[PDB]
């Protein structure tokens, strides 16, 4: 899981890791995500691959 | 490409050798160009 986000010149990535074994879609719980890294970088990010 | 009587070589090869005197020794310089943008300071000391 990766959560982009981009507050007040702050790139900050969160991480999570969960072994997962549901068929289709997204499942009924709850996991928080933690940060990784910050980044104190101002990048105006316009496309990803 | 030849030296004339108006020409000369630019680039004169250094003569160093372990002694020449003070001042014709080659001679190490570092400049470290510091910027400081309004990202924050990465390289120095810690706080004491």
């Amino acid at each position: 899981e990766f959560v982009f986000k981009n507050i007040d010149g702050y790139f900050k990535i969160y991480s999570k890791h969960t072994p997962i074994n549901l068929v289709r879609d997204l499942p009924q719980g709850f996991s928080a995500l933690e940060p990784l890294v910050d980044l104190p970088i101002g990048i105006n990010i316009t496309r990803f691959q | 490409g030849v030296e004339g009587f108006n020409c000369y070589f630019p680039l004169q090869s250094y003569g160093f050798q372990p002694t020449n005197g003070v001042g014709y020794q080659p001679y190490r310089v570092v400049v470290l160009s510091f910027e400081l943008l309004h990202a924050p300071a990465t390289v120095c000391g810690p706080k004491k």
